[PDB]
């Protein structure tokens, strides 16, 4: 990929016993993992899939990393307009096990019904994301998160706390290049991440994580740093409004940064939806 | 009543799962992202449109199959279709492109 | 390096997950109960045979389809592959055998006189919906008749009504006096004798049909184990079964299908009346939206978990695999998914009915539980079950927990329970041990009844009762000794939990002994 | 290797216990409150400037005893040696008045002391007098009209800190005849306790009346209101205080049975609790006062109410320099309890050891609070605390998840009221609170929260509200870079609101220490 | 509304404290041993029969005072008082005997000739230490002599010397040979032959000095139960006492106690070396900052539980009762947190070997142990125990474990245990049950020894041994039950858990019974 493609995210896709076994550094050294199913559930025994599955989900969650599971998932949608018991208990699973994405191969590429396969994922994923168990998900995740000196992760972590705790309807992030926005994600909030970037890249990228919804700011530079700030918040508010996550009155967690340019989120606000 | 939160409040994981909720209806918000294999089926431009509209985040090209001419083709009707809905900035949802790549096989 | 007991040492659920081994292999026991749907592909002596050497523990008999003469001659094909290995007691697999009853179903009639014949559906044609019986059997692209003589009464114009395991739907337009015009929504292929669902209406069906009755008479005179009884509403459904089976069948176990909205929103009702629960996934996907179907399965599983009664998770578990010889990735994640939320029972029906691969069915229902049972995270399990059980001063509860953690801290091989009704060992399952409990009896209905418990192994002993009260004992601890030595459970050596009682009778389990398997 | 850091570590509880460690120093910041009775070995203002400097935050004033005269010199004295330290305002340390009322007290006869009592015996009680002018063991006297109406046959009766018992066993009318339990020293005009019984004196006597009036006009901080039973009691005080007194908190002593069984509308109604052991381990048996001290500071921690712990916490020390081993466990474990202030009594009121009596308890409390399991104790206040959709409660909460996450220095927090420190101190932060305001009386009050270190800026109100803002940050950036909280570069969390004025704190920032 | 049973089922700890009743009472049994060091004011028959009816089970015998003869007779009065409650087995208790050496202790000399004589020393004043024994009886205001030889070489200039469990400090001004000069920082009365503390200082007294030597076979001849070894620095100190005990004294319990900087610092390995543990807190209060002394208590009790040895909590829990027959509210507070610490026995010293008051202390200690045993939150305690105990195939462990789940679950009033060595009922102590642990012997000294663990009531059995070993262990076990009636641990129909073994001897408990009492 080179100088020219280093900010285009590395996803590697773990198909075999080997994969597994190195996973670690595999871990380490990419952006996320696929759990690629298929190939996987070839190269291993099938009734050992879930046991990587689980086994890498866990430790991406831990990482903080996306991760992906793929692969036949609503297999039977590529012929029937309706999943199988077996496939709708499969995504629900993935969504609760921790995935950050779910994926669409034959059901989406070549079947008889690919929208409906689009929609029947959305529904339970929705449906899944309700039965987490966040009491306990979130006490463990900062029990296992390393204590730093990092502000941001200081910054994150206080933000989810307050989003639970005043039950909002969202955590908006101004990011530019995702990381912040990503640090959030990784302590599983109930509320959807609205993530207000101008960089269409972020904007994109940001799919690759649990909860990030990610807006694409247009509007140009205002003048006063602090009102370009609030310019984004509001459009963030106005995104939310619209797709009705949240109305006035309700109270949301916004994050910014005390200067412009990355690396600088260090403020969480508890603000009313105007 | 409402996003499970009777079985969010429960003291133990058992109780919590005794408390799901088939009348406890989600949040609008949905944070699973969805990654869908674009193909014959899914890449007319009107198509893409319904896709993203449906909640598609992600367009994966799958390269064990097709040439760049193809590929690059359906890239440039995922863009047409996601561009569609710019006029908006309040409802436009952005759509990434992910390669999957061959990788080393047997054919 | 082997059960996942790195993963079982871990101290969250999170860490748990993170130590999930591919490489850590699981123990010889296997928990989780197998049911198996008798049909053409399974129905032969010789192929019941293998079904059972495969793990097959219940089979399942579906009172839609078949008349009296064709069951008896399955229960009587069962019965003899089961005796088969009565030869060896140390090897015997006790076979129970479940009816399932019809209930309430709706079905249409024959496309165009046949069994076979298909039309084909467009998105946003005209079907007409006919009560009429002049096209019972004369169902076609245009007019369809079904068997649901109030269907008017409850349907109304918006309706929705579902075709064949909801494949094709259908939206009332128009509604007529003993007919209704309707869209096709979701077309597809229509065949003949297609079930019907209509999930926003209450459906005015009896609970037990006379058909019912009658089914329900013969599982009596058939010596049945239990009863799979389908589309479950209410406690009063349970009494109308209850009732039917009568004195005669008091001892027969009633296990009531959830598969309605009714039965979810009447779930505790319904269990406190039932013998156990099965999660009827085929309907209820139907009857509710499929993407909630996993959030009543778990709800179901924990509240029974609870209760400690036992609960099937039921329904297209491998369904692929009537077509092909290997299972889809969501059909294994599916069978390990329902292991690790607590189910006592996982079923196959038409993968072992009608499919290509009934036995490969089987054996991967038996490698996947294995697989995930040492998964199960033991740790939190224990205790949030030993935190929601009430304190009694029952002995035998008192003597299982004990038991149950004792196992727990030697790691045992197993828990060897004797038992006459079987209710010890129950009481051993609602703990969960991650040890096999090597039931003991002498009764053989204790023993088929018994595979509708997570982790109970029942064992028929047939040795005669020896005179010593104190030698009858030990003689049936020592055969539970040779059964797990024999399915290599354990080994000289290794130490087990033995359960006993202070008298013969039953309810008088109050000992518990860790014991070295000689 | 510090602050009992890897017993803080641990998974459980048990293994916690096990890696506590003496080797382990505790951090330089005392998080709690330390209150101190004023009296004859404490009242000279050069005695109060050292009590200041070894770490009292509280004078509490005892109204069981002295005029107003003496009472009005005393607080004289403790403001002239607090402000004598005001030259530094970044080492100026705020200090708080109390006053602690009498309350409804029951009292005997007279001697023209210490007489013979004969252990079995009987005495006389009547209302008329009779046996007025001399106190010997045959007949006595009382003060209480409504005895016979709240105590019946075999209900017990102390008298002189419980020290003579004696049980009822005929009524009543205006007399009782007794059996004696107890044989001690009689008194005259002495105190008299009846456990179990709902006395039904006024909550606030004439005395207290005039007490509490004269507290408003002395401008006291806080009023510790003596023998609360009910709810109403405190709205007495409340009603007593009035608009002049609004701001006073009112702290309810849990003295007795009645108290105990209705602490959830006494709390609801105060603004804390003290646990008054003295009197309640008279009232109930002496065994069980642990069971209602815990409970009480509990309930007291969900509620997110200050609690005094209070009575004979370092008793010995009155005569000696040094407290007993169970005076040092009792004050560590008050601390453990979840105590957001720890008392002196007659350690400081008349002993012969006051400072080291205050230097105990600071270095006491300071070892206590590294020792505190935060791991069990914040997921706890967290899974108890409600889901409101009040900002302030959710900045809280959010800073101390953040000051736990970045292991901060200090918990900064601009505050007028106090209440957005509260609502931090609620939480239990391992790092102490520095509580930024321009209120004085705001600063002496912050004293009765845990974690809490007021800082009183004297600094002049800047036009740019922003600049204004960043002085008041900086101010508690340099106290706590001068008491060696924090140096340069170490990460703090700041705790600021969207405008001036009370109840707008909604932003938390993680600031590096300038 | 009956031993804080309601804050038992509380989900967190603060929750639990929110729960905590006065007006919940306890049950009878009390878990916590009662240690009562014996000296002028109980020593007579007449006052020990009352404190073992109060609650005294371990009689103290202080060895830094009294000689041989006044100890003999102690002990003698001890056993007089034990034996008059023979005559009924059922009612009667055991009392060990401990002895508690002097140890590397430093002592002053006699004030002015006199051992009650006493000096008020002045605030500021100049004091001198000497070695010079012309001195040695001659002690004042200006002279004070101490016992240490080696003094000089030890203590450097400015160094703090402490004098009367460290009321009185002094420092080092003038270093010199033979002598020192100081100043009086803490003034007070100064008596005759008071405890000299060198917190900065390598003491190198010897662990075991030849008065310990001369009281240690003392109490092997006296047929002593246990040894408080004080100042135990090091494994090697533990190892010395041991072979100073020899084969003779083999089975006499080494508690070491913990009272300097270097014992805390090596405490695993003392534990490791010794039966139990002592907190000597007065010494171990002035050998290392007075606010330190509770994460010591807290640390040594957590690593004694987690090693299911015994710990005792020492020194000044009730003080004032030496003068008054009330304690204050610091010294209830002391008594209820070292049994929720987790504390095996606690102690008194001089409020039963001096005060004026031993009786009211004993019963005072009796009351707040029981109300702070019911205070325990047993369900985070049992779960905390489980998780950090290794898993073992020790049959007995697995048995004492099922056993205390097991009385947990019914509620049961008693765990009654056969044993010989007291090993067994150890075993069940290390879990923490809340119900009282009846521990049958016929061994005395093993009913004696029992006192050193929470929760274990010795009753030691005189009926003969019966021919049929089972009908000997029925026996033992009718024993229990009507001590447990008798002294109203239970009732008829109550359950009980009781523990027996697979054969006689010592090893081989693995028997676990869930019992009515008859
Ligand atoms: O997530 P990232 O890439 O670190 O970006 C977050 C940054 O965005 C901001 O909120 C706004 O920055 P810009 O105004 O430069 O976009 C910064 O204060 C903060 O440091
Ligand atoms: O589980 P159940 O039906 O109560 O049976 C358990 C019974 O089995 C026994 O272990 C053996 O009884 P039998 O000798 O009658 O077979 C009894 O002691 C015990 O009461
Ligand atoms: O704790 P309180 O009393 O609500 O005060 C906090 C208030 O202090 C501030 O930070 C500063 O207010 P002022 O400028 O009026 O002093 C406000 O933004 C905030 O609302
Ligand atoms: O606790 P210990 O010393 O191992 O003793 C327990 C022993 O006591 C018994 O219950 C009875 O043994 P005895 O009959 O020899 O006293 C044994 O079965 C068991 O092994
Ligand atoms: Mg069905
Ligand atoms: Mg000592």
């Amino acid at each position: 990929l080179g100088e020219k493609g280093k900010n285009i995210k590395i996803i590697s896709k773990i198909e075999n016993h080997e994969g597994v076994r190195r996973f670690d550094e595999i871990l380490e050294a990419s952006d996320g993992i696929m759990v690629a199913r298929g190939d996987l559930g070839i190269e291993i025994p099938a009734e050992k899939v879930f046991l990587a599955q689980k086994m890498m989900i866990g430790r991406c969650n831990r990482a903080g990393k996306p991760v992906i599971c793929a692969t036949q998932m609503l297999e039977s949608m590529i012929k029937k307009p309706r999943p199988t018991r077996a496939e709708g208990s499969d995504v629900a699973n993935a969504v609760l096990d921790g995935a950050d994405c779910i994926m669409l191969s034959g059901e989406t590429a070549k079947g008889d019904y690919p929208l409906e396969a689009v929609r029947m994922q959305h529904l339970i994923a929705r449906e899944a994301e309700a039965a987490i168990y966040h009491l306990q998900l979130f006490e463990e995740l900062r029990r296992l998160a390393p204590i730093t000196s990092d502000p941001t992760e200081a910054t994150a972590v206080g933000a989810v706390e307050a989003s639970f705790k005043c039950c909002s309807g969202a955590i908006i992030v101004l990011t530019k290049s995702g990381r912040s926005a990503h640090q959030v994600a990784r302590y599983r909030p109930r509320a959807p991440i609205i993530a207000v970037t101008r960089n269409p890249q972020t904007a994109r990228q940001a799919h690759l994580y649990r909860g990030i919804f990610p807006v694409l700011c247009k509007d140009p530079v205002q003048e006063a740093w602090a009102e370009d700030v609030d310019l984004r918040v509001n459009f963030a508010m106005n995104v939310g409004k619209a797709r009705g996550f949240f109305k006035k009155g309700d109270v949301v967690i916004v994050l910014t940064g005390w200067r412009p340019g990355s690396g600088f989120t260090n403020t969480m606000r508890v603000v009313p939806v105007p | 009543q409402t996003q499970q939160l009777h079985a969010a409040m429960a003291d133990t994981f058992l109780e919590h799962m005794c408390r799901l909720d088939i009348d406890s209806p989600p949040i609008t918000a949905r944070n699973t992202g969805i990654i869908c294999t674009i193909g014959p089926a899914s890449r007319s431009v009107e198509t893409l449109k319904e896709m993203i509209k449906s909640g598609m985040n992600v367009a994966r090209l799958n390269f064990s199959h097709g040439t760049h001419e193809y590929h690059a083709e359906t890239i440039k009707n995922v863009r047409t279709a996601t561009e569609s809905f710019a006029s908006d900035p309040i409802l436009y949802r952005p759509v990434a492109v992910a390669l999957d790549t061959k990788g080393p096989e047997i054919r | 390096q082997t059960q996942q007991l790195h993963a079982a040492m871990a101290d969250t659920f999170l860490e748990h997950m993170c130590r999930l081994d591919i490489d850590s292999p699981p123990i010889t026991a296997r928990n989780t109960g197998i049911i198996c749907t008798i049909g053409p592909a399974s129905r032969s002596v010789e192929t019941l045979k293998e079904m059972i050497k495969s793990g097959m523990n219940v089979a399942r008999l579906n009172f839609s389809h078949g008349t009296h003469e064709y069951h008896a001659e399955t229960i009587k094909n069962v019965r003899t592959a089961t005796e088969s290995f009565a030869s060896d007691p140390i090897l015997y697999r006790p076979v129970a055998v479940a009816l399932d009853t019809k209930g309430p179903e709706i079905r249409t009639g024959l496309i165009k006189g046949s069994g076979t014949a298909e039309v084909e559906l467009k998105k946003g044609a005209t079907l007409k919906i006919t009560l009429d019986n002049a096209y019972m059997e004369k169902c076609d692209e245009n007019i369809l008749w079904l068997d649901y003589k109030n269907i008017c009464k409850v349907v109304e114009v918006g309706s929705k009504i579902y075709v064949d395991d909801g494949l094709i739907s259908l939206q009332v337009k128009q509604k007529g006096a003993d007919f209704l015009v309707t869209e096709v929504e979701n077309g597809g292929s229509l065949g003949s004798k297609k079930g019907v669902n209509l999930p926003g209406a209450a459906v005015d069906l009896p609970a037990v049909s006379e058909k019912d009755i009658q089914d329900l008479k013969f599982g009596v005179e058939q010596d049945v184990d239990m009863v799979f009884a389908s589309f479950i509403r209410k406690a009063s459904d349970v009494h109308e079964v209850r009732k039917v089976l009568g004195e005669k069948g008091k001892n027969i176990k009633i296990i009531s299908k959830i598969e309605n909205h009714e039965g979810v929103r009447r779930f505790d009702e319904i269990l406190e009346a039932s013998d156990g629960i099965m999660v009827a996934r085929g309907d209820l996907g139907i009857e509710i939206p499929a993407e909630k179907v996993f959030l009543a399965q778990k709800m179901m599983i924990g509240r029974c978990n609870r209760a400690g009664k036992p609960v099937i998770c039921a329904t297209q578990m491998l369904e692929s695999m009537i077509k092909k010889p290997r299972p889809t990735r969501a059909e294994g994640s599916d069978v390990a998914n329902a292991v690790l939320d607590g189910a006592d029972c996982i079923m196959l029906s038409g993968e072992t009915a009608k499919g290509d691969y009934p036995l490969e069915a089987v054996r991967m229902q038996h490698l996947i539980a294995r697989e995930a049972e040492a998964a199960i995270y033991h740790l939190q399990l224990f205790e949030e079950l030993r935190r929601l059980a009430p304190i009694t001063s029952d002995p035998t509860e008192a003597t299982a927990v004990g038991a149950v953690e004792a196992s727990f801290k030697c790691c045992s091989g197993a828990i060897i329970v004797l038992t006459k009704s079987g209710r010890s060992a129950h009481q051993v399952a609602r703990y969960r041990p991650r040890a096999p409990i090597i039931a003991v009896t002498r009764n053989p209905q204790t023993a088929r009844q018994a595979h509708l418990y997570r982790g109970i192994f029942p064992v028929l002993c047939k040795d005669p009762v020896q005179e010593a009260w104190a030698e009858d004992v030990d003689l049936r601890v020592n055969f539970a000794m040779n059964v797990g030595k024999a399915r290599g459970f354990f080994k000289k050596g290794d130490v087990v939990i033995v359960l006993t009682g202070w008298r013969p009778g039953s309810g008088f389990t109050n000992t518990m002994r860790v014991v070295p398997v000689p």
